[PDB]
RNA sequence: UACUAAGUGGAAAAGGAUGUGAAAGUGCUAAAACAGCAAGGAUGUUGGCUUAGAAGCAGCCAUCGUUUAAAGAGUGCGUAA
């Protein structure tokens, strides 16, 4: 129930805080083959990729110490990569991804918390 | 569009409509309607 | 699209493949060349319906499904898990299940040993 | 993927790499010429190593200068 | 749900006046008149850049009211301001149509001529003989008008020949 | 079909049909059951053509119960013959039902099959039947 | 005929057989306004007749058509240049090679069994059929 | 004071029904629940009898697992599978 809903939006707050990176996507028509090719592109990884309910993802990070207090959580088939320890692979990953098609949703978030565009996250992270 | 005393669905489609307070079964296909079924 | 599984003795049989826009003997040779190490057997393959169709065509490997009969040392495949064929080692279908653990969503050679148990399920023989 | 491309002929058949480029697919005589008369010209593209490795094997046994990747 | 459905008004030019029975809508697009039944229970207010209705006791014919006029006014303000268009594919072999002044005469199946008459707000065009669009003021009149087009002959499951709507399938029969 | 064995007397009352359950008035065998909401006569014949179709739309398992056996049996009178001769000739056999009866019960492939053969069954006789459950 | 389209027929023989047909005479109207041919061979001929063809109207080639024999003169001595040489040596000038000489090479590629022309015309309209006789008489 | 939409009243049933109204309950939700819509809706896997193939799904017999938020040897339609 909503108590659960709390709870859960407490785990994913803690792990969004020790895992300072954590960058959310959106993409047209997300397939579940394409879901599966990008999920095996990172094996092993920590990241984990699913679509979370809005109303939890907006509480998530209200509550996850992020910036933003509600912002994108609404209105699209939220994606998320939620970034888990190790953000540099999946960062890399992701935005190699976001290149691949003709152009990737950035919803939010960023490679360790401190917000930069994608054109100056391609170039750090090289 | 069949003619019954007894109405049960046998195809996915076999809405009822009250059409000028008057039953007639209807369905996707032309062959599952009914009439005063 | 639809799925195909065939001889890799020969790729010309097929005549739905090559009516997809993609020349007989191209496809032929192609895999019978790519399969030259190994064939003559039973090959899973993938294409694609293109509108150009030159050559979009890829293999994979031995389908892994019934495919415990080889391990199992027995043939005709049971309908109805009611009673046990034969007995096949973990350790052989553990190194398999990492043969594949590639090719699928498992991650962990655990996940694909129960894969292969799942798939064994209706054999009437399980992981064993 | 590795294509191949024709650069300046040798001994000036044009009627032989005309049919040279007809080979391919089979494509009409229209078409063919017209890509025959500009120097560069694609031959097909998509296609495995190996039957480029053959249409190099014809396009250097007739003989002319050839680009591949 | 559609007892709450709020319908915007655009006062640029689309100017809406009640007469219990005659809603006037002006707009680009001519105007639209709507016949209000008489001795409706349902208060249709028009405010600043918003309609609402509501109905003024609680019978169950009020809530089929408040859904079909809030139909009616939506359809009104998107006919009065962008109006509603189909296209129709006629496949045939001799089959054609064109049009003289109002009447619009075919080249079909009979021995007979063929004629029927364009009513106005639905103006036609024939592009190729074989397609028409037919861009309506209503969607009641465009619908009903290309009814009675297609009502002379329709394509059959044993073959597709006669007055598609541009977004119809057919199934295959067995011709001997 | 199910008939006695021996009839000291082979010419009873009519038969009155009235009253409420007397014996088998409820269902304590099976867990799905079928209720007669009215007094009514099932000869053997539609009663067989109840059984059928249970047999055919049971599968290859299903346990069935009838809580009754046919035990009255019926008397024809000659046609086209003037009024008074005696009684009747013996004819069928017939099981009598009042009003508000449990006449079946069934088990095994349970509810959703059970329902389906239970209407299956009562699909064949002119009574108003009635689904009900047994309860535990 | 109805039914009867020209680009219908000029693909199918191809897709069902791919014969190398060469279509050579272009039709003028389809099915109802069918009123004479555009020659390849020579200028046009217009057929007024709705049958029991007596005269053929000789008319120089349409304007707005002459392209459409371009191409296909373009490609009909291209389509008899498997047979010399020369006739590739002027196909690369751009001049022009006798008519009686392409003629003749179509001929020989039509006994040879290398291709088949096509022509067009209505039994029931009786149109174009002494370009029939002539092409089987050449 | 409730009901009517059948002129029921003002003849009849086996039957069937989101007909109307009332009552007794049972769950979620204004964070926006449900309907619709923009989509995805996947892999081992075309599991085997067999239809001069078993292939998702003529049918028949088993009738699971992996990632996922999602996917059932599949929910069905439908295809020669």
């Amino acid at each position: 129930a909503k108590k659960d809903k709390a709870q859960q939006v407490a785990d994913v707050s803690h792990l969004l805080s020790t895992s300072a990176g954590f960058v959310i996507f959106d993409y047209t028509s997300m397939s579940a083959i394409e879901a599966t090719s990008i999920r095996k592109k990172l094996f092993k990884n920590g990241s984990k990729i699913k679509v979370i309910k809005n109303n939890i993802l907006r509480r998530a990070l209200k509550a996850g110490k992020f910036e933003g207090i509600d912002e994108t959580a609404i209105k699209g088939k939220l994606a998320v990569a939620v970034g888990v320890n190790e953000i540099v692979e999946t960062l890399k990953a992701v935005d190699g991804v976001v290149k691949a098609k003709e152009a990737m949703n950035f919803v939010c978030g960023y490679f360790d918390n401190r917000a930069f565009n994608s054109a100056d996250l391609e170039k750090i992270a090289k | 569009m069949k003619v019954r005393a007894s109405v049960k669905p046998i195809c996915k489609d076999c809405k009822i409509i009250k059409r000028h307070q008057i039953v007639r079964v209807i369905c996707k296909t032309q062959k599952h309607k009914q009439r005063q079924g | 699209i639809a799925k195909i599984n065939l001889l890799g003795g020969q790729a010309k049989p097929g005549p739905a493949l090559a009516s997809v826009g993609i020349n007989m003997g191209e496809f032929t040779k192609q895999f019978n060349e790519k399969t030259k190490d190994k064939q003559g057997e039973m090959i899973p393959c993938v294409i694609t319906a293109y509108n150009d169709k030159s050559f979009d065509f890829i293999l994979k490997t031995t389908p892994v499904s019934i495919l415990l009969k080889q391990a199992a040392k027995l043939e005709k495949g049971a309908k109805n898990a009611k009673t046990i064929v034969g007995k096949i080692t973990m350790a052989k279908a553990k190194e398999i299940a990492q043969y594949k653990l590639v090719d699928l969503n498992a991650n962990t050679v655990e996940a694909a040993l129960k894969m292969v148990l799942g798939t064994a399920k209706q054999m009437g023989i399980e992981v064993i | 993927e590795v294509t191949v491309k024709v650069t300046g002929y040798t001994d000036n058949a044009k009627l032989a790499v005309l049919k040279l480029y007809r080979e391919i697919a089979g494509v009409g005589l229209m078409e063919a010429k017209t890509a025959v008369e500009k120097l560069p010209c694609v031959v097909k593209q998509d296609i495995k190593p190996e039957e480029a490795e053959e249409l190099k094997k014809r396009f250097v046994e007739v003989g002319a200068t050839v680009e591949i990747k | 749900k559609i007892g709450n459905r709020t319908i915007t008004l655009d006062p640029a030019k689309v100017n809406l006046n009640f007469q219990k029975d005659h809603i006037a809508v002006k707009g680009p697009l001519g105007q639209i008149e709507l016949k209000l039944p008489p001795n409706l229970p349902l208060k249709f207010e028009l405010k600043d850049n918003n309609l609402q209705i509501t109905r003024n006791n609680e019978l169950k014919q009020s809530k089929i009211f408040h859904g079909t006029y809030n139909a009616l006014i939506t359809n009104a303000i998107i006919g009065v301001t962008q109006g509603f268009e189909k296209k129709l594919r006629l496949v045939g072999v001799g089959y054609r149509a064109n049009v003289e002044g109002e009447t619009l005469n075919l080249q079909l199946g009979y021995s007979h001529p063929i004629k029927e008459k364009i009513p106005k707000g639905l103006t036609v065009k024939v592009e190729k003989n074989t397609e028409i669009t037919i861009s309506g003021i209503s969607k009641e009149l465009v619908g009903q008008f290309a009814t009675e087009v297609r009502k002379w002959r329709k394509p059959e499951p044993y073959k597709g020949k006669g007055v598609l709507y541009f977004d119809e399938v057919i199934v295959r029969k067995a011709g001997k | 079909m199910l008939q006695p064995k021996r009839t000291k007397y082979r010419k009873p009352h009519n038969v009155s049909y009235e009253g409420k359950a007397k014996g088998n008035s409820y269902v304590a065998f099976g867990e799905y059951g079928l209720v007669a909401t009215k007094g009514n006569w099932i000869d053997a014949r539609a009663i067989e053509s109840a059984r059928i179709a249970i047999s055919k739309c049971l599968g290859k398992t299903g346990k069935m119960w009838i809580r009754i056996f046919p035990h009255m049996s019926k008397t024809k009178k000659p046609l086209e013959v003037r009024m008074g001769s005696g009684k009747g000739n013996p004819e069928f056999w017939v099981a009598v039902v009042k009003q508000g009866t449990v006449m079946f019960e069934v088990a095994n492939i349970p509810e959703s099959q059970m329902i389906k053969a239970l209407t299956r069954a009562g699909h064949k006789l002119p009574v108003t039947w009635k689904i009900l459950k047994r309860e535990e | 005929k109805t039914g009867a389209n020209f680009e219908r027929s000029v693909q199918s023989i191809q897709q069902r057989l791919g014969v190398k047909a060469v279509p050579i005479q272009l039709p003028i109207g389809a099915e109802n306004d069918f009123n004479g041919i555009i020659d390849l061979i020579e200028e046009k001929v217009y057929f007024f007749d709705g049958g029991k063809e007596e005269k053929a109207e000789e008319k120089p080639i349409p304007d707005q058509f002459k392209d459409q024999v371009k191409q296909m003169r373009a490609h009909l001595v291209e389509e008899v240049a498997n047979f010399d040489d020369q006739l590739m040596a002027d196909y690369l000038e751009g001049k022009e090679i006798s008519i009686a000489d392409i003629k003749r090479c179509i001929r020989k590629g039509v006994i040879g069994c290398q291709f088949f022309p096509v022509l067009c015309g209505s039994a029931f309209k009786n149109k174009g059929i002494k370009l029939l006789l002539d092409a089987v008489v050449d």
